[PDB]
Order: structure tokens, then C-alpha cells, then sequence
């Protein structure tokens, strides 16, 4: 016991539930089926309007994501980023791209247990509903990570 | 009263029963009778049966454990855990326009024929039984994946429990 | 609001465990040589063509048995009212036959025996005659 | 060990074997506190004391 | 003290083996099922042997000098003959005796050396726990080999990669005196033990689809 | 313990059949005999599946069985 | 009422991946005796069929083991027919052990027949009612 | 001697004759001869009209017959059903099969432990009685399951 | 002390994968065998990294490793 670790450090199922449960409160999605977690944020709460900037209250949501990634062990994280129909296709594309280039720069800032980070954006071609009235406040405009629990 | 085989394929009135048996109060007998009838209810009811229920957006997804709601290495049911499936039935009844594809999953151990062959096999019965309830046919489809695509790993003990699986999707338009 | 993956059986073991984990491999491996041997030789014939069905041989039957085969040949052929015939001797080294199956039909059963039997003994079966042969090997 | 029965030993591995014109079985083997015979298609263990 | 330990132990290893017996009696008929071995027995009674195979060897002998290997096989245990096909019982089966033992002399007399001779107890459980685990998984890891070897040689007996065995069988008439008599003399020896060929145009392929 | 009980009683002892006999014609529960029929799964001692266990002793605590082997956890432990 | 579940059912994850395994072991087993087995068509099998001839409907019990000459001259004796051979006996005789308690003549020629085997054959002739060995040349 | 167990476990005479005076009391017949035993079972008191379909309330009845038969060590048991004449032959000698199918099926899910079931169904061409006039209700229609004592 | 709090608790281990599993569907941070991934990176024990402790006891206070190296450090001042 003295010398062979029990737990894994920082680990507390407690705190792990708590959080979830805060997460789910705010709105933003938290979803796990067998050894995979899923996570959205909108990006109307996250990005500016149709253009990739952040907001410094975001922070504070990063940074309590951050510290919810952290309790885990994994190998690779993917992060995709989806947006509306604005002028083009290539501005989007670009737009999710940036979007997820800086998410993912930030995390990695932070001391993510991570191996792999892949980063990929692309835009309005798979939404989720095919009401679309609304523009980055439109639901389908969204950050997704998911990961696999591993061992 | 009720049968508890599928109460032999007839729509439940179990309204009816508990204002009588209330009222033997008419009035709190409605508020219980609508307060379970919610949907709220029937998840939470769900959420304390092995079953498992997503919702994303519109689409919405139904997981089920073979191993619970099946009997064991063959496409007869078990008989005992028949409320989850009325359930299923009644929540089904809320969305009586959206198409359904269902898929079954088995884990990666055995011949992939035998594998592929079980979960077709499986998963026809599922939609069978669902069409027998009283869907409309042409609303439905079914196909059986042996270790295609899994959701967790295969080479532990309880994820290759989780790996064998149900599963119901549908959207709303 | 709590949250809860489906799969929740009994307690296991890890006795079980490792059984399994072992069993999982053994059978792989002898699929895999199994699916190479009927690959590199070419099946020819089938049993059913040297016992056939007839009526009669139709009520069901599910057998758990690990013994000899005179007892289990016997009390199928009591069971189908067809004439029990023995040919050669059996040797000094009984044949054991062990089967778990259940609910299945009295031809397929029969063949399934002849075939764990394989190159010691054989079953014929003649149904105008109503009667089950029982032939042994000669060999040695 | 001699033993002498009309079972069907199974377990220790007999070195030989006898068989009379009624089905009897007399077998010689090796010492061994245990025998193990399929009596009717069941399998069935025998206890031996006193080796 | 120690006392305690050894009999804590004691105790716990043999609770372990009484568990694990009794697991395994309760699941027997598919252990037997899966472990046949009458339909692995050869033509005449006679077991087939046992072969390994190891893949991708290397050796440093020294500075200068390395030697390495595709692949390599060994005959493990040579084939023989047999009456009965083996059981999983001489592998698995595991000795229980029940430890009535009231050995015990070093009674407690405070608090503190009842809590002491309870934790010595504890972790005497807890060792005959992982000893019996332990014996369990080499008896395991023991039989596994074994079944691999068995079909290992049925494989490449298949594809035509070793010698069959060889049992040549000779026949007499009535024998013996005035006195002794016998029916029929039948004498058989293999006289060809199981090998491999180390020619290789006898070698052929297998593809699937 | 009335192995005939609620019955005609104890007949006798058939050791052919190694079953007791109820007055009323039917076969009993118990055993009185050794040869019987009993279904046996479970089993004490060790050195099981071997040549049994040694009669000679050394003066190490471990137990060796007749054909070789030895058997640890039949053995007492340091 | 009550539907009791399956007494001895697969309720843990390692009782129902070893069931599996089990189902797969077997499954393969009999594939392996299936493509190993080898049969004869019932067209082509060479054994003596039954002489339908109402002489041969008696029954008897004979333990015999030793040559065929003397069992086949006294079954002839016994079914009242000619008996003669074909051939010429070799220098280590045939040997047969037969037992039964009670058994009819035909399927005790038949089964004399697929006891000799390659060694020696027998014809009957019902027309004119003889039995005839052959020995192999 | 000690530990050799005194009876065979799971049996208890004055069980036997309490449960067969039960069974021949409630109806179900109970034939004994030798060692020879024989059980019937209307099927009125089993399935549906005609149908081969088990009553849900028959479950306690099974579970009776299987906890009696439980304490015979067995080795082959048989189960034959018997009906009237309804429409063909072939139709009822099919029902009868598929109820002697599903009878013995639950029995063999039942512990109880033998080597061979064998099952069949034979329709009405077994009668025992002139009087035919009822269709399910009439007592010929029934089950019936014969077994024999071993030692 | 129980890891699966605020859960169903715990359930059994998972030998195999070397974790406890929750009643709660989940698998728990805590260990239950050895034979798991920790990422110890930092131990005791001198004479590291060569033949390790040599076994001899010997006069002097200096300690010599099996491999021939001497870990002085390990051993004492002077």
C-alpha cells in the first residue's frame, strides 16, 4: 500500500458524477455509450458571431472542461467543428478549421493526459435538424470531442 | 385485468383501473394517472429498467442488452421482462410518423457467418415482434452486424458484454 | 438523474475468467485449422445419402449422454420400433461418444453419431426393412 | 490394483483388461485413491480407501 | 505471530481450493465438451504428439555475432499409445483438505494481540488467495499448451509437413499348449515414430476465399 | 430421520439393490450400503489423479505423490 | 403465475463467453469429422444381401470361434441345403467368433460374410439350394 | 462412511406421497406399477382451444409436476399427447407434436435430470373412451408422460 | 476505502482487466490486482539499473553492485 498505488491520481467517481451533472445543467451535451464519451458545446456560447475569437468568460468554461478531460486515460482525442451556411463553402470549412486548430492548441496548453490530438472542421454538411432558421444561434453550430476510455 | 404475455396484443387501459381503485379519489387518481402517463415518467421508468435511451437533436436512439432482454444464443425472448418492452410500446406510440431502422450486435468470438447469420436473425425478431404490436410495415428496417462496428473493446470480460447490444434509431420527419 | 450502461449481470469469477479467456483462443485456433483442412481437401458425399429419412422417425428427442454407444444405439431403436442388427465385434478399447444437444430429429441425430464415430463404426439404416444396422471396423 | 466390476472405468488408464461372456469387466491398472466411470451416459465418480 | 500467519494461510488456500473445486463442478459438461480428446486420437488408439512452433527468433551470441530465425519447430513429446483419452481432472482438478489443525498454543490474551493475530489471519487469506490463483493459472497456461500441441500436429499433418506414424500388425493362428491356448495371436508395433521432413518440393499450400 | 416414513416402515435391507424396502411396496430413499448407486463429485484428500500420496515421510514438510509429483498446497508452507 | 427462469442459465459475462466457445468448439469438431469422414454409396456397398428364402427364417444361438468350414458345413445341415467350396483353404485358417442367443439364419450368413471380408465370399443358390464359399485367389 | 451421504439428496418419501395424493386429488392422474410410473393431463387444463398455446396460469402446475419429478434418478422419459378429430389428421397430429415439443422444452429447462426425453403427438388415433362428443373438454384429448424407476 | 461512491458500490474485479467494477455501470478508478497499468515512474532501491544489490555481506560499509559497479552513495560516509 505504501509503495503500490490504490487509486489513480486525481481520480474521485464523486467528483467525476458532480461534474457531469453540472456540465448537463449548463446545457452543454455529455453522452457516453461502452468505452466512448462524446461531448458538444454550442457555438453561439463559445465563439464570436461568425468569426473564430473567444470570449474571456469562456475561459472559465475551458478551463472546467479541461479539468473534467483530466480525470481520464485515453490515447486520442478528435475534436470537429461545425458551423452554418454563411457565403461559401471553403469559408466555413476555414472557420471550423480555426476553430478547432485554437480549441485544441488551448487544451494542449493545458496538461491534457493525452497521447493524440486530431483537429478537424467542416462546417454545415452533416447538421442535425433540417430546421436552419437561425445562424451560429442555430443548435447544428457546435464543437464536438470525443475519446475513448481506455483500460 | 391484464395479461401479462402482451396482454394479448390489445392497447393497455390502465387508467381506467386506478381511478376505480382510487376512487373505491377520482381526482387524485387522474393527477397520479397523468403524472405517470408523462413522458418524464416512462424515461425515468426506463432509466430504472436496463435499458438504455438517447436523445440528440431530433434523432433518437434505444439500447437494449441482448443478454436481458433476449434468451440466451437463440431468437426466443425472455418472458419475464415483458414490462420493458410495454414500455417500449407506449413510448413508441409518441411518435407515430418517424420511420425506425433497428440493428443487432453480437461480439467478435465465433465464425463471422454464424455471427452475421445470429444477428440478422435476432434482430428480424425484434422487428417482428414491433410490427406485431401494431406499427405499420412500411415504416420499418431491419439488418444484423456481427463485429463490424463495435462500441467498446472485445478483448475484456465486461466489454465484451457491453459489445453484444440492440439498437433503435429514429427521427422525427 | 444518475447514469447507467445497460450490461449489469451477477458477480463473476476469476476462475471463469480465465477459463473463458483460455477458451476464446483454443477455439479460434482450431476453427482457423479447421477452415484450412476442409480448404486443402474437398468434400465428397454426405452421410444422409447412406441413411436416409423415412416416417415414423420424426418424434422429437433431446439427449445429454457421455457413455458407450450400444446403450444410447439401443434405446433409439426401442424408441423407433425398428429391428436392432449388430455387425463385427468391438474391440478391446470401448468407443465413448459424448453428446449435448436437444430438440432435434432422430435421422440428423444419427448422422451426427456416425460422424464423431468417424473411422471405428458406421450406422445403416433400412427403412423397408424397418430395421438400424450397427457395423464395426475391422482393423488391425 | 485389480478391480472387477461391469462398469466402464475411465480416469487412471487401465494396463489391462478382461472381458467374460457376460459383459464382466476385470481390469488391472496402476495404485489410485480414485476411479472415474460413465455408468449410463452420466459420469460418476468411485471412492477407494486403504492404499 | 507467525503462527498465525502460517494457519491464516493455511486457511485461506484451502478455502480457495474448496471454492474453485466447487466452481468447477458446477460447470463441468461444457469444460468436457470443449476439451475432447477421443476425437483427436489417431487411427489405431495411438496419441498424437506434440509439436510447438516459434516464430521470428533472434540470439546475440556475442560482439561480431548474431544468428536469427524465421521460424522454428520442436516435437515436444513424442506420441505413444493410449487406452482412455485424457481428462481436464489430471489438470485442473485442485487437492482440497480440509485444515482441522487446532495447532494453535499462542492464544490471545490483550486487545492488541487479538488485533494482531486478526490481521496476521487477514493477510494469510489473502496470501492463500493468490497462491491458489496462482497454481490455477500455470495449471491452466499447463493444459492450454498441451491442446495447442495436439492440434498444432493435426494442422501440419494435414498440410503435409511431418511423417505419420507407422504401425505395422502381424497375425497368428491358435498358440499355446496342451494346457494354454489362444485363440488368436495379434501383435502390433509402430514402427515408424511421427517426424518431420526436412525436404521441401513435399510441401504444399493452402488458400482460402 | 424415518427413511420409510409416512409409509407401511422398514422393511429390509436389499444389498443387491443396496435400497432399503418400505412395508408398502415401494422403493426407499436412503442407502444401507456401500454398494449403491450415489452420484459423487466431490472429494478430500490430495495427491488426487496421481499415484496417491506418499507413506514415507521427509523430514521437509512438503508432500511428494507416488508417481513424482509434488503438491504444494498439500504441503505446509514457510 | 410463475415461469421460472432456466435453473442453470448463463447469468455471468465468462458463463456465457465460455457457452459460446463452447457452441464454436463444436460446431467445428463436426465440420472436422464431416470433411475427414469418408462413406461407401449404398449402391456400391459389397455385402451379401439377405437370400429371402423361407428355409432361413429359423432361429438358433451359436458361440463359435475358429475356422468356417465346419460353423457354414453345420448351418447347411441345418437349413437343408448342399454345401461345397470354391478355392482352397490356406495354410493359417479363418477365424470367426460369432455369439448370439437368439438370431436368424440370414443375418447370421451376413454377418459371417462381412466378418471374412476380403479373405472369402459366399453365394447362395435358392433355385437349387446350395451354398457356396469362395476363397480369395 | 461419515460424510457418504445418508439418501439421495433432493428426496423425501413422505414428499412423494404428500405431492402425488395432491396431484390425484387436484386430478391429474398418477399411475403407478412395478416401478413403472404414468402421469395425464387433460388438455383443456393446459392450452387454448385447439391452439399450442399454454395458458399463463399453467406455469404453477408445470412447476408442481417438475418439482415431483425431481426426486427420480431417471435416465429416459417420454412424452405422447393425444386430441380429438377436428378438421384432418395432419393438423391435429401437428398440434399435438408442437405441444409435446413445447412441454418437454420447458421440462428440459427445468432441472430435471435424465439422458433421453422423447416426445410426440399421435392426435386422436389412440381413443379410450366411446364418448366423443366434446371437442378439447373430451378426456381422450390430454398428455401423458410415462418414465421408469432405474434401481 | 469504497471507490464506487455515489454509485451502486462495488460490484466484483475484473481480474483481467485488473479494476473494480462498479454496480453502477462503470468502471472504477481503483485497482484490485498488480497486474495493471499504473504509471509508477519513480521507486527506491540502490544499485539500480546494473546487477543490482550484490548479495555478499561484507566488513567494509562500501556496497558493490553485481554488475561490478559501486554505489557509494548507497553506501556510507566517511
Amino acid at each position: 500500500v505504501p509503495k503500490l498505488p490504490c487509486r489513480v491520481d486525481g481520480a474521485c467517481d464523486a467528483t467525476i458524477i458532480k461534474m457531469m451533472t453540472d456540465l448537463n445543467k449548463k446545457g452543454i451535451k455529455v453522452a457516453s455509450v461502452g468505452q466512448n464519451y462524446l461531448i458538444s458545446i454550442p457555438a453561439s456560447a463559445l465563439f464570436a458571431d461568425q468569426s473564430p475569437r473567444l470570449n474571456w468568460a469562456s475561459y472559465s468554461l475551458l478551463n472546467e472542461i479541461a479539468a473534467f478531460l483530466k480525470q481520464f486515460r485515453k490515447i486520442a482525442i478528435t475534436v470537429t467543428s461545425y458551423s452554418s451556411k454563411y457565403v461559401s463553402v471553403k469559408r466555413e470549412r476555414a472557420l471550423t478549421l480555426a476553430r478547432s486548430r485554437v480549441v485544441s492548441e488551448y487544451l494542449w496548453s493545458q496538461g491534457v493526459d493525452s497521447r493524440i490530438i486530431f483537429t478537424q472542421g467542416l462546417g454545415s454538411d452533416k447538421p442535425i435538424t433540417s430546421y436552419t432558421l437561425g445562424g451560429d444561434r442555430s443548435p447544428n453550430a457546435r464543437v464536438e470531442i470525443t475519446f475513448r476510455r481506455a483500460v | 385485468c391484464f395479461h401479462p404475455p402482451y396482454n394479448n396484443f390489445q392497447p393497455d387501459r390502465r387508467a381506467v383501473k386506478r381511478v376505480g381503485v382510487d376512487t373505491g379519489g377520482g381526482t387524485v387518481g387522474l393527477v397520479a394517472s397523468i403524472y405517470r402517463d408523462s413522458k418524464r415518467k416512462i424515461i425515468r421508468d426506463l432509466q430504472k429498467q436496463d435499458i438504455q435511451y438517447v436523445e440528440y437533436g431530433d434523432t433518437r436512439t434505444l439500447i437494449i442488452p441482448t443478454d436481458k432482454y433476449f434468451m440466451f444464443s437463440s431468437p426466443r425472448l425472455n418472458e419475464i421482462c415483458y414490462p420493458g418492452l410495454n414500455n417500449v410500446i407506449r413510448l413508441l406510440n409518441f411518435y407515430p410518423q418517424s420511420t425506425i431502422y433497428v440493428a443487432g450486435f453480437t461480439d467478435n468470438v465465433g465464425s463471422r457467418s454464424h455471427k452475421r447469420k445470429l444477428s440478422q436473425a435476432q434482430a428480424e425478431t425484434m422487428m417482428t415482434f414491433l410490427w406485431a404490436n401494431g406499427i405499420a410495415a412500411k415504416r420499418l428496417k431491419a439488418e444484423g452486424y456481427g463485429d463490424k462496428n463495435a462500441i467498446s473493446d472485445n478483448a475484456i470480460i465486461h466489454g465484451s458484454a457491453q459489445n453484444r447490444r440492440i439498437e433503435i434509431q429514429w427521427f422525427t420527419s | 438523474m444518475k447514469f447507467k450502461k445497460p450490461p449489469i449481470n451477477n458477480p463473476s469469477d476469476d476462475a471463469t475468467i480465465k477459463l473463458a479467456e483460455a477458451a476464446v483462443s483454443v477455439s479460434d485456433s482450431m476453427l482457423e485449422m479447421a477452415k484450412v483442412e476442409k480448404v486443402i481437401t474437398p468434400p465428397s458425399k454426405d452421410n444422409t445419402l447412406t441413411i436416409p429419412n423415412a416416417y415414423n422417425l420424426q418424434a422429437r428427442a433431446s439427449v445429454d449422454w457421455s457413455g458407450p454407444i450400444e446403450e444410447l444405439t439401443a434405446r433409439i431403436a426401442k424408441a423407433a420400433h425398428f429391428r436392432f442388427r449388430v455387425l463385427g465385434k468391438s474391440p478391446s478399447v470401448p468407443v465413448l461418444i459424448s453428446i449435448s444437444t436437444k430438440d432435434e430429429s432422430l435421422a440428423e441425430i444419427l448422422r451426427d453419431i456416425d460422424y464423431q464415430a468417424g473411422k471405428k463404426a458406421s450406422i445403416h439404416v433400412y427403412p423397408n426393412s424397418q430395421v438400424v444396422e450397427l457395423r464395426y471396423a475391422k482393423i488391425y | 490394483m485389480y478391480v472387477r466390476t461391469n462398469l466402464t472405468i475411465l480416469s487412471p488408464g487401465w494396463l489391462a483388461s478382461m472381458t467374460s461372456a457376460d459383459g464382466t469387466h476385470a481390469y488391472e491398472m496402476q495404485k489410485s485413491p480414485v476411479l472415474l466411470v460413465s455408468w449410463h451416459g452420466k459420469v460418476m465418480q468411485l471412492k477407494v480407501e486403504g492404499l | 505471530k507467525e503462527t498465525a500467519l502460517s494457519v491464516g494461510a493455511q486457511a485461506g488456500l484451502a478455502w480457495r481450493a474448496k471454492i474453485i473445486d466447487e466452481q468447477l463442478n458446477k460447470q463441468a459438461r461444457n469444460l468436457d465438451a470443449i476439451y475432447d480428446f477421443n476425437s483427436l486420437v489417431l487411427e489405431h488408439n495411438i496419441l498424437p504428439p506434440v509439436l510447438l512452433e516459434g516464430r521470428n527468433t533472434l540470439n546475440l551470441a556475442d560482439a561480431q555475432s548474431i544468428r536469427i530465425s524465421d521460424r522454428t519447430y520442436k516435437v515436444a513429446k513424442q506420441a505413444h499409445f493410449i487406452t482412455t483419452p485424457p481428462t481436464w481432472r489430471q489438470y485442473l482438478w485442485m487437492d482440497y483438505v480440509k485444515p482441522e489443525a487446532p495447532n494453535v498454543t499462542l492464544l490471545p490474551k490483550t486487545k492488541a494481540e487479538k488485533e494482531i493475530w486478526c490481521i496476521y489471519t487477514e493477510r494469510g487469506w489473502k496470501n492463500g488467495i493468490d497462491q491458489a490463483n496462482t497454481i490455477l493459472e500455470e495449471n491452466i497456461a499447463r493444459i492450454k499448451e498441451d491442446f495447442g500441441g495436439m492440434i498444432l500436429y493435426r494442422k501440419l499433418l494435414a498440410m503435409n509437413m511431418v511423417s505419420p506414424p507407422y504401425v505395422s500388425h502381424t497375425d497368428l493362428g491358435v498358440t499355446g499348449d496342451g494346457s494354454e491356448i489362444h485363440i488368436d495371436d495379434r501383435v502390433l508395433r509402430i514402427t515408424a515414430l511421427p517426424e518431420l521432413n526436412v525436404n521441401s518440393a513435399e510441401w504444399r499450400a493452402a488458400v482460402a476465399k | 430421520d424415518g427413511c420409510c416414513s409416512k409409509m407401511g416402515g422398514i422393511n429390509y435391507c436389499d444389498s443387491s439393490a443396496g435400497r432399503l424396502v418400505c412395508n408398502n411396496g415401494f422403493y426407499s430413499t436412503c442407502y444401507c450400503t456401500r454398494h449403491a448407486v450415489m452420484d459423487l463429485q466431490f472429494l478430500m484428500g490430495c495427491c488426487l489423479w496421481h499415484g496417491g500420496v506418499y507413506p514415507q515421510l521427509n523430514s521437509s514438510g512438503l508432500v511428494v505423490c507416488n508417481d513424482g509429483y509434488v503438491s504444494e498446497e498439500c504441503s505446509l508452507q514457510k
